[PDB]
């Protein structure tokens, strides 16, 4: 019923303009979401994005559960680069060890449908390689 | 120093009425779904978006170094706070990074160009102006980074240099000498004359951005030109020995020019639907340089000539993008 | 454009009188 993941930065303070109204395209106002982000918010670091599930019901208050940080910017903070490349087989313009990614995996557990860590890890390898990253 | 810092700042102040109000509006109608479903719309948007995030990023600095500064900065300089005081020379970095960018961004601005200089009247003396002219531009190149590509060389007979059409690569070539483009007047007592009395003699630099087969005609006279004939303009090319690159070289400098002709045209016709003089001048009797647009005046002539003056050429540009 | 306005004549050849020169002599002077 209306569920969209769809938002940027959880930290700074009511972000309208890269989506805003898209999750106030229905019947629920655009006070509330951002109020809710923000509530959500005091738990946890500011400034990276984060996802939650848009149960819009009838009654027009919605039950939400957040999931963990974006994979990219995850993967992104161990690097240490803000342009992950153009053109990456050409040449590479970072790289990350193992032990690293294998750290990074293991945190996400909880919203990660999978029991061995090793396959986590090892997704988050193949993502880090697809970004322009040779391991 | 402190004084022209500040100065420095309040062209960045400048821009915060703009950033704010119009950053206001784009959410408010633009970043909406159902304003989003008309593609130009969005297109929009993202335009009014992008103003929005060059004043977010520079600004701070601009906001960040000038509070920090007068705590630590007011008594010493010397011993303690030398890097308290250029720690604000990485604040004076970022605003010129600023001022650049603003000046530039506009179309072309990014590709080459190749500048013809042409003389004027005084015929003998005029020749020598050019090829003065020519001298400053391949100074300023030189200075700048650059590597110029010699097309064009036709030496005038009793003196000097008729015609020239010198071609610079690299990086924003084009911006920089886009405003030159022009009349510049050397106001100076001719070596020639044997009076001595004072004269003014000129020269147009055209200056343009780099950017059929049977009605164009290709000749040798190892020498090189490719007229167009319908449109009517030749070049003629001299840089290299070998023929082939020569002809290649010709080849894109026509194409430079046909687009010249095309855009030009254009905004005339559209502007009907809805510099008078010399842009610049050079006075050496009495070692001073009018550029008579933009209002500045250099008191050192030489160093001017011998490598041109990117200050002047910044100001200039800042006029020009004041006009667009 | 370009071209043609350098031929134009805003842009012809100055030239200034004499002083102390040659073609100097001035009958009246300009003030009285």
């Amino acid at each position: 019923q209306a569920y969209v993941k769809l938002q940027v930065a959880a930290g700074m303070a009511n972000p309208s303009p890269p989506v805003g109204p898209a999750l106030g395209q229905q019947g629920v106002n655009i006070m509330e979401f951002c109020k809710a982000f923000n509530a959500k918010t005091d738990s946890i670091e500011k400034g990276l994005p984060i996802p939650v599930v848009i149960t819009v019901y009838a009654d027009r208050s919605f039950t939400f559960v957040t999931k963990t940080p974006p994979a990219a910017v995850l993967l992104k903070k161990a690097a240490g680069i803000k342009s992950g490349s153009g053109k990456p087989n050409k040449d590479k313009v970072g790289k990350i060890s193992r032990a690293q990614l294998q750290e990074i995996a293991q945190t996400k557990a909880a919203d990660m449908t999978g029991a061995d860590i090793e396959a986590m890890t090892r997704s988050i390898e193949g993502t880090a390689r697809s970004m322009g990253l040779v391991v | 120093n402190a004084s022209r810092n500040a100065w420095k700042a309040s062209g960045g102040i400048f821009d915060i009425p703009q950033k704010e109000t119009r950053l206001k509006e784009l959410e408010r109608r633009l970043e909406d779904p159902s304003l989003w479903n008309d593609p130009e719309a969005a297109r929009k948007v993202s335009q009014e978006a992008a103003r929005l995030r060059r004043t977010v990023d520079t600004f701070r600095s601009l906001e960040s170094d000038l509070q920090g500064l007068l705590e630590l900065m007011e008594e010493l300089p010397a011993e303690e706070r030398e890097a308290l005081k250029p720690e604000l020379e990485e604040a004076a970095k970022k605003l010129d990074e600023l001022y650049h960018q603003t000046l530039l961004n506009f179309p072309h601005a990014e590709k080459n160009a190749i500048l013809t200089i042409q003389p004027g009247a005084g015929g003998t003396e005029a020749c020598d102006w050019a090829e003065m002219l020519l001298r400053m531009y391949t100074r300023f190149a030189e200075r700048q980074g650059f590597q110029v590509e010699v097309v064009d060389l036709t030496p005038g007979p009793e003196a000097g240099i008729d015609y020239a059409q010198i071609l610079v690569k690299g990086e924003n070539a084009y911006g920089l000498l886009s405003p030159e483009a022009g009349v510049h007047r050397l106001v100076r007592p001719s070596p020639f004359d044997a009076s001595g009395r004072r004269h003014t003699s000129f020269a147009g630099v055209e200056v343009i951005p780099e950017v059929k087969p049977e009605e164009l005609r290709i000749d040798v006279m190892s020498a090189v030109r490719v007229v167009h004939l319908p449109t009517g303009i030749t070049v003629t090319c001299q840089t290299t020995r070998s023929q082939i690159k020569n002809k290649e070289l010709a080849l894109k400098i026509l194409k430079a020019r046909l687009y010249e002709l095309e855009r030009k045209k254009r905004e005339e016709e559209l502007k009907a639907l809805r510099w008078g003089s010399q842009i610049r001048s050079y006075v050496l009797d009495k070692n001073y340089v009018k550029d008579h647009r933009t209002g500045l005046m250099r008191h050192d002539p030489e160093n001017v000539l011998d490598g041109d003056l990117m200050d002047l050429i910044w100001a200039g540009l800042e006029w020009k993008a004041g006009r667009r | 454009a370009i071209e043609a306005l350098l031929h134009d004549p805003l842009f012809r050849q100055r030239v200034e009188k004499n002083k102390k020169g040659k073609g100097s002599y001035m009958r009246k002077g300009k003030h009285g």
